[PDB]
């Protein structure tokens, strides 16, 4: 999977329906900022400081 | 049972949205509802040559 | 400034010429080779679905570059894409392949 | 939906023809360590609250005085200074340096909001200044 | 250079503008807070270091 918006690399569907709501489109809410560089394949998303057991987020 | 709190409803000719505050609060509003949504920070970082 | 903006309700793509114009994914390009690795990656997942299928057409200028050869039997079918994209995918900031 | 709190109050698609994810490239000034140093310096500044007031009425803070609170605090960033760095004495020092400097004063919980020392606390001075006046039942 | 698409909507809401004198007032009150206090310098110094 792929979003054609930002050029990220989804897995599942509802990802992709989840990913696309960042940018406006709709379908059929953790992160804070949402970053991807286009040299490399390496995002960067930022996440509040209170919450738990985060799975390598800034 | 007090009608000048209720003045759009009791009042006929009060525009709908007519509310006299300063001197007594109405129990019978016109609200405005809102559904909005707040994207996080979004963003592409392109290089330069 | 090369920018890309993405295509909605199905209006194609397109990416901004040199003098501020913006043209779709087909025709003859110019790249500079830098400007393609600073790019490596949105670039591939951009561009090469339309140079294999489309009509895009890019003259990445380089100058000068090693070579490497692969001779074929002509009376057989051959393809060139799973050489050219094996490259175009292994281009990087800092390096490329021959 | 409902959100925490963090305080207390009042209680036929095939794959097409682009995508992979090789890793070809690695970054020379390094992402793990510059993302290290962005953690350090992005947190907030210390919250310096000695010298006001909690919710009963006294100050906050012990009751040394000022300018030895600022020779204290100064060694005390040395300390840590030196700590940080990783050695046993810090380089750059923000004590006994050649600046003559015995005028500074440092906010400290000596001295009260109207300008006197609270060797006995607000509320002590209210509760006895108010107790003085009181009157009993005759009999 | 940064880019960052989106679609076109009229019920976004991101609030993040303000004007100058709010963040002066807001630097007069860090300014303020710091109060001649090493502590609270050291780690910015260092950090930034
Ligand atoms: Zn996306």
């Amino acid at each position: 999977y792929q979003c054609h918006v930002c050029s990220a690399v989804l897995f599942s569907p509802l990802d992709l329906d989840a990913h696309v709501a960042s940018h406006g489109l709709h379908g059929n809410q953790r992160h804070i900022t949402e970053f991807i560089s286009s040299w490399q394949n390496h995002p960067i998303v930022q996440v509040s400081a209170d919450v738990e057991n985060r799975k390598t987020a800034q | 049972i007090p009608v000048e709190r209720y003045n759009i409803l009791t009042n006929p000719d009060a525009p709908p949205t007519q509310i006299q505050l300063p001197e007594v609060v109405d129990l019978y509003n016109v609200v405005t509802r809102y559904a909005y949504e707040t994207p996080p920070i979004t963003a592409v970082v392109m290089g330069v040559p | 400034d090369c920018r890309i903006s993405f295509g909605m309700n199905g209006a194609a793509p397109m990416i901004r010429d040199e003098t501020g114009m913006m043209v779709p994914f087909e025709g003859n390009w110019i790249f500079p080779l830098a400007l393609w690795q600073m790019n490596t990656r949105y670039f591939n997942q951009q561009f090469d679905a339309w140079i294999k299928t489309g009509e895009l057409r890019i003259r990445i200028e380089m100058g000068a570059y090693p070579y490497m050869l692969h001779y074929y039997d002509p009376r057989q079918y051959a393809n060139a894409w799973n050489l050219t994209s094996a490259w175009l995918e292994e281009i990087t900031p800092t390096s490329i392949p021959s | 939906k409902r959100i925490p709190r963090k305080t207390k109050g009042k209680s036929p698609a095939t794959a097409e023809p682009g995508t992979s994810n090789c890793e070809h490239y690695k970054a020379r000034p390094g992402i793990a360590s510059v993302q290290k140093a962005t953690e350090s310096a992005e947190l907030p500044m210390k919250n310096n609250d000695e010298g006001t007031p909690d919710k009963r009425g006294n100050t906050k803070g012990a009751l040394v005085n000022e300018h030895v609170e600022a020779r204290d605090e100064a060694d005390d960033a040395t300390k840590k200074q030196a700590k940080d760095t990783e050695k046993a004495k810090a380089q750059v020092t923000y004590s006994d340096t050649g600046i003559n400097n015995a005028n500074e004063l440092s906010r400290s919980g000596n001295v009260d909001n109207e300008g006197g020392s609270n060797q006995k606390p607000m509320s002590t001075r209210i509760a006895e200044a108010t107790s003085a006046i009181v009157s009993k039942h005759p009999a | 250079t940064v880019t960052s698409p989106y679609a076109p909507s009229v019920n976004r809401l991101m609030p993040y503008r303000i004007s100058n004198a709010e963040r002066q007032i807001s630097q007069i009150i860090r300014v303020m807070n710091i109060g001649n206090n090493a502590t609270v310098i050291q780690p910015v110094l260092q950090d930034i270091s």
